[PDB]
């Protein structure tokens, strides 16, 4: 019973610019993780407890929040990226993201 | 070979700046020319969770005083910084008479000559200061208040009848020696909230350090 | 196996285990050549000093941690808690004894240590903006104790991690059962108000959780038998 | 008078000249010092002293952050499983910060002395079994299994027999400078690592708990010594 | 010449330095200080002398002012009755405004010793009876009848055996700081406090006045002690 | 257990301000550039009633001499300061000769230089300065008047032939050094009214002290 | 104080000046020197060589 919302769920870069996707708690939380699914593909480990990086992710993914909001920020973008991201949370009942349709723009 | 480096004086030596007056010409910031301020030693961030460390401590400090303008230049205008005791009664004015009490020592200097400088002794009438206090001085808000730690005012202000011609900054270093300490105790793991009481913030208890993955894995 | 006594107090405990006494000090008196010689603060020993067995606190599997204050546990137990209430100041060493009571078939370890000092911080709100300052019931809960709700930080914003640097024993259930501590008077002067300040707190944290088996008594009585040394008062109110 | 040339360093401020200065107060007798119970001295003096060493430094969530301190044992785990591993870095990240040692490193810029950690076991008294420790000096990969583990510096430990050891690092040292990014950080390369491996498995009676947790303290020898202080913190005193 | 390095605090002027400067008249020679009698050495020698005590602090009418000194016991008086108390703090208002010791607490900011009273009956000798003088420490209130004083620390006067008696306090000790309006004063707390009550009543025969005054007289041990210059005064030189 | 505080010199230490000279340069105050200001020590607001605390008294005195603009700043203006012992002439005009003569000492120091700092000695030609004379000197408005008490003048003004660029602020501290008392006498209860007589105001005669209601309430 | 007149030379900067001045790091003890083979003293030495 604690909600995560993504904004936005459908994302378009130029590519070369940044990128910021947002994940909103209904309640205040710990931390927050980031995963990655492209198609046919099982989630991927990104982010976790919101700012550190998994050993395979470039440098140029980020991460921050405290409290209530929660961003996943890239820059710059490349068409290399396009996947969509869930973020979770754990400190009730396991939750998971919407998620967000990044995409390359032409 | 040699510890003389972990010993506690050493640990506490070095003067650190705990105090930066402004004295604006125009401004909302000490609109009289003039400033108090009560001694501080947490002044200096770094200095709290160090001297923490221990139940009770003592110890003697050297101040030194430096002034400027706020591009860090140097004009000829004197100054008083004067300093009252814990007891005496701190200026409420730019003429108070507390300026002229004897008993306030003060210390006249130009901006031009050198820092100011001088010693002040262990105050406190208990026979150390003491950082923890459990209990209430005869649910409250006067829980954790041993007001015997009192080391004094620091009143700084432009000599003469009228408002300076400069707008001056003064900042206060703070050496502390001949360090005495007492009943070491855990290091302050969570972040500080408060000047007065320990309280620390119930949601974000974080682990004292880093984590890793497994207990596996390196 | 042997059983002191202390008046009319008799309590059955194992011969003589390891005992602390806190920064290898050992609870003496005050000479005459003090603050207030005139005022000859008397020192009592008969009834005053003894075995007092406070209200045994249940290990459960799910139990945060305990902590008492002095000498507030005891200004309202019996003739102590008589002469530290009409008694303007005070000064009073401490023999400390916690011991539990469990089958060869549980498991557990419990930190005991002593404080001086312990100042309780609550959580401030949550977001760390409220400046509540912690209750009479959380920072002298009497002789029933009180019980952490952050034992990591031990509602104080220190680790526990770091406990051990103070007069501390432990209890491993599969090794021993009962811990021992003496205190010394430690304070920044030599007298002092007894219902005001609590020169010390009283701690005992399950660091190893209790275990057992379905059918195993679930519950480990800890049982704090205290005695005051060298325990001085003055001026009569 | 008497002949004089002033010499550079004239009217300067070292904020670590240590001389003397004049007395605000000459006339006051502060209130004389009184005996208090253990005094300290000399910093090292808490070097020495047993701390928690948070080994099981994973769970993260606020109400498991007591978990940290105790790691455990198993039946599930079978003979030669590796139970835990970590390194022997007092100053660095990791497992070392929430023992005292740890944090009186991060207020120091170098060190070196043996180490020793010990290890308590919790569990029930019925049970019994083994567990390797073994030390692999820094630079030695940690042991592929237990038997590779087991022909190095290593002890076997039966809980059976007694529930404490106390494992001594007969060295670290905290020398080695590095200036990666552009911030020049002293940093080990000493790891030395601390590896546990299940010997025999956890055995254990009908009516006694199938898990058991153990306790890590440490603290270091007396030989144990930290050069050029350095005040860095992440917790400060807000405005 | 001979290196020197100036240190800050050069040229500064201390009102409390108390260094030597240049005699403005190197070659006079003073008049030759002669023997005066009572030379004062040190203020504690003036505290421990015997000022008459204003306990009858209470009226103000300039012609009656000379009331203040003495406060009166009366054949109306019952036996029990409350005849006048007072606080053991030398250095607050009311009555310890009178006595030297009084005035002199006030240049100082600290204190704590015995102190004195001593009280003097100056009624008709054919008056006798008896006085109940007791003394409650700093915490218990003052006493609700005659008898719980008489439980307390107190003495039987009989004025009609010895016409004086001198009542010795314990202690005081204005140490307890205090920070109320915004103004920080080192008060008391330590209001020890004197009961005076009638243990029996005023008799006399015929011929005899009906009441007599009494006059209280207070100094303190020689185990008082001050400290803190503080100069504060109402009276100061006019313009 | 000490009891170093409670001394004479501990009690009279201190140097209090005791004089301020004012040499402006448009204005009624002191118009030709100079002023004459003979020692008193009742300078000190609070000195009066602490030395009418004892009949007779002896002493030295450290003056020491504060001098900058009305707004307190520094400028290169040069000073004289004359001390014309009692008995020596005190200067009429800006041209006197006595500002010449030998036989009253004279310190020039410039406004930058740090204070002037000199020691003058007990120079009452008895054996000691007596606050209290009941008698005249061989119904009167001689009463009370021991003028052996004189310590003396001193004499202050910008050197040069003409006026000083700079309107001046002279102020003149006072520490008080090796004092003998004798015969105390009851501490001053009522408010004075005049420098030289012990007269009161026998209309408003107060009450030493705070007065309460009753007796018997606290 | 004591009387004192400071003569020429006084503020001058000799860049042949061997005087002292105040050590930056006072606690400081720098790793001891330990014995090292071939130690030259003065330059004569690997003039005749």
């Amino acid at each position: 019973d604690i909600v995560l919302t993504q904004s936005p769920a459908i994302m378009s870069a130029s590519p070369g610019e940044k990128v910021t996707m947002t994940c909103s708690a209904s309640s205040s939380v710990s931390y927050i993780h980031w995963y990655q699914q492209k198609s046919g593909t099982s989630p991927k480990r990104w982010i976790y407890d919101t700012s550190r990086l998994a050993f395979g992710v470039p440098g140029r993914f980020s991460g921050s929040g405290s409290g209530t909001s929660y961003s996943l920020t890239i820059s710059s973008m490349e068409a290399e990226d396009a996947a969509t991201y869930y973020c979770q949370q754990w400190s009730s009942n396991y939750t998971f993201g919407g998620g967000t349709n990044l995409e390359i723009k032409r | 070979h040699s510890t003389a480096e972990t010993t506690l004086d050493s640990f506490f030596s070095r003067a650190g700046l705990v105090g930066e007056i402004d004295l604006p010409l125009k401004g909302t910031t000490n609109p009289n020319g003039y400033a108090n301020w009560d001694i501080d030693i947490t002044g200096y961030a770094q200095m709290r969770r160090k001297v923490e460390l221990f139940t009770y401590m003592r110890f003697d400090a050297e101040f030194t005083f430096v002034a400027c303008t706020p591009t860090g230049e140097v004009v000829p205008q004197l100054l008083q910084y004067m300093f009252v005791p814990p007891g005496a009664p701190k200026p409420d004015s730019r003429e108070s008479l507390a300026w002229q009490t004897a008993t306030n020592p003060s210390v006249f200097v130009k901006l031009s000559d050198p820092p100011a400088q001088v010693s002040v002794p262990f105050m406190s009438p208990a026979s150390a200061y003491q950082w923890f206090y459990d209990g209430y001085p005869t649910k409250d808000l006067e829980y954790g208040a041993m007001p015997n730690n009192m080391m004094g005012t620091f009143s700084v202000r432009t000599v003469g009848t009228s408002k300076s011609k400069y707008p001056l900054v003064v900042r206060i270093y703070m050496r502390m020696k001949h360090v005495r300490a007492w009943i070491p105790r855990p290091m302050r793991n969570q972040n500080y909230l408060f000047k007065a009481n320990p309280n620390y913030a119930g949601n974000s208890i974080k682990p004292t350090g880093a984590s890793r993955t497994a207990i596996t894995t390196l | 196996v042997a059983q002191l006594t202390i008046g009319n107090s008799t309590i059955t405990t194992q011969e003589a285990a390891n005992i602390i006494v806190g920064y290898g000090e050992w609870p003496s008196y005050c000479s005459d050549s003090d603050a207030t010689a005139v005022d000859k603060p008397t020192r009592p020993d008969v009834s005053v000093n003894r075995f007092y067995t406070l209200d045994t606190k249940l290990w459960e599997k799910s139990s945060k941690g305990w902590y008492w204050k002095f000498p507030d546990v005891l200004t309202e137990t019996g003739v102590f808690g008589q002469n530290a209430q009409f008694h303007y100041l005070y000064r009073s060493g401490f023999c400390i004894h916690v011991q539990c009571n469990a089958s060869k078939f549980h498991q557990g370890a419990l930190l005991v240590a002593v404080l001086p000092e312990y100042v309780i911080g609550t959580v401030a709100g949550g977001t760390g903006t409220e400046d509540t300052h912690p209750p009479y019931k959380q920072t002298q809960p009497g002789a029933d104790g009180f019980e952490l709700q952050h034992p990591y930080v031990l509602d104080a914003g220190i680790p526990i991690s770091q406990l051990t640097v103070c007069p501390h024993q432990w209890i491993n259930l599969r090794t021993n059962n009962c811990a021992t501590i003496i205190v010394p008077y430690i304070n920044a002067l030599p007298f002092d108000s007894a219902l005001n300040h609590c020169n010390f707190g009283l701690l005992v944290v399950p660091i190893s959780p209790l275990d057992y088996d379905q059918g195993a008594t679930p519950v480990i009585p800890i049982t704090i038998t205290l005695a005051p040394m060298c325990s001085e008062f003055a001026g009569l109110r | 008078g008497f002949p004089t040339e002033l010499k550079p360093g004239t009217n300067q401020f070292l904020t670590t000249d240590d001389g003397v200065s004049a007395p605000i107060l000459p006339n006051f007798h502060p209130t004389p010092c009184i005996h208090i119970p253990g005094e300290v001295r000399n910093l090292l003096e808490l070097c020495q002293v047993e701390t928690i060493l948070e080994v099981n430094n994973v769970p993260t969530n606020a109400t498991s952050l007591m978990e940290r301190l105790r790691f455990p044992v198993s039946a599930q785990a079978g003979k030669g499983e590796l139970c835990a591993v970590f390194r022997a870095d007092p100053g660095r990240n990791g497992p070392w910060q929430s023992t005292l040692l740890g944090q009186l490193c991060g207020y120091y810029t170098q060190w070196s002395g043996s180490l020793e950690v010990t290890f308590m076991f919790t569990g029930s008294f019925m049970a019994t079994g083994k567990m390797l420790i073994a030390y692999t000096p820094p630079g030695g990969p940690l042991p592929k299994d237990r038997a590779t583990a087991m022909l190095g510096t290593h002890v076997i430990w039966d809980f059976g027999l007694q529930s404490s050891v106390t494992l001594v690092i007969p060295w670290i040292s905290n020398t080695h400078y590095r200036a990666h990014a552009r911030d020049g950080v002293f940093d080990y390369y000493t790891t030395g690592l601390v590896s546990i491996w299940y010997q025999t498995n956890y055995v254990v009676p009908i009516g006694a708990p199938n898990t058991a947790y153990i306790i890590a303290l440490a603290a270091a020898q007396k030989n144990f010594t930290m050069k050029l202080c350095k005040d860095a913190s992440d917790i400060l005193q807000t405005g």
